[PDB]
């Protein structure tokens, strides 16, 4: 999972 | 409820996840290896019990005597019988991707995850905590007990009914989703865990049921039992159009959501909102250019109300 946008 | 659970009782399903196991040690499945991961999962699960059966020492029949434990080890020997029948009854199918007895055993992985979790999260340390659960959104946590007392588990119709009452069920087929939207475990009955999952991830309890309508019932971009090499595989297709996004419940943060998109510069992202509602999430996606075509569709659904 990566950071949100 | 079901049958006493005996120490031989739980030979039966070592034996069972055993069969299992081997058989899920296919070269030609070419099973990845990512949460969630039926190869961990039933060694780890069967570790756990352990662990339970360690601790009930001697009184090793007050624990035979558990109403949410005979009903789990119940499941547990039948999703683990239904996976074996699928190598069987699926023979050679079961080497195509995207073949019906394929995701079958994908969905049964998904299942045997959130076993796991609801045992660990009823028996933390190994003994048992059900009836001294916290239940995470204050308002839900009113309703349960309020309804229910300190029981662990109830049977679906029970808590279908319950629920009713206080945010009423369009119809049959609307319950019917709602079922295996919140049965994470497949067994017909809704335990503390599963219920608090359910009303974490679709909150606030006031519009509980408007909530999971405009988010899953009438949403594009929401996908059902879906795993994160799943949704990346999914979104392949639209590689070449940036926007494009889908959603799910997180298989190892469980109670969270798990947005995927695709991006300007092409690749498939995949967040866990943090401090929002996923309204808000999804909302400021679209405003931002992140979030703008689920599933791939041109249109996308106006939430801001």
């Amino acid at each position: 999972y990566t950071p949100e946008p | 409820p079901p049958g006493t659970v005996d120490k031989k009782m739980v030979e039966k399903c070592w034996k069972l996840m055993d069969k299992v196991v081997r058989l899920c040690q296919n070269p030609k499945l070419a099973l990845k290896n990512s949460p969630p991961y039926i190869l961990d999962l039933l060694p780890d699960t069967y570790q756990h019990l352990r662990t339970i059966l360690s601790r009930y020492e001697g009184k090793m029949e007050t624990l035979g005597e558990n109403e949410y434990f005979r009903v789990f080890m119940e499941n547990l020997m039948k999703k683990t019988k239904q996976t074996i029948s699928l190598f069987k009854e699926g023979k050679e199918r079961m080497y195509e991707e995207n073949s019906q007895p394929r995701r079958n055993l994908t969905k049964l992985s998904l299942i045997f995850s959130h076993m796991l979790a609801e045992l660990k999260g009823i028996f933390p340390s190994g003994l048992f905590q059900g009836d001294t659960f916290r239940i995470t959104k204050a308002d839900a946590a009113e309703f349960w007990r309020k309804a229910f007392g300190e029981k662990t588990i109830v049977p679906w119709k029970s808590f279908r009914q319950a629920l009713h009452e206080v945010h009423p069920i369009s119809s049959g087929l609307e319950a019917m989703a709602l079922k295996s939207t919140i049965d994470l475990t497949c067994n017909d009955y809704i335990s503390v865990f599963e219920f608090d999952i359910f009303t974490r991830l679709f909150q606030p309890w006031s519009s509980l049921l408007r909530n999971w309508n405009s988010l899953a019932v009438t949403h594009p971009g929401y996908m059902a039992f879906l795993t994160y090499d799943e949704v990346k595989a999914r979104l392949q297709k639209f590689i070449h159009k940036p926007g494009s996004y889908i959603f799910r419940l997180s298989c190892t943060r469980l109670g969270q959501w798990a947005i995927g998109y695709v991006t300007a510069d092409g690749n498939i992202l995949q967040t866990i909102p943090h401090n929002k509602p996923l309204f808000q999430a999804l909302i400021d996606g679209f405003r931002e250019g992140f979030y703008l075509f689920p599933d791939g569709r041109n249109q996308n659904p106006d939430l801001t109300g």
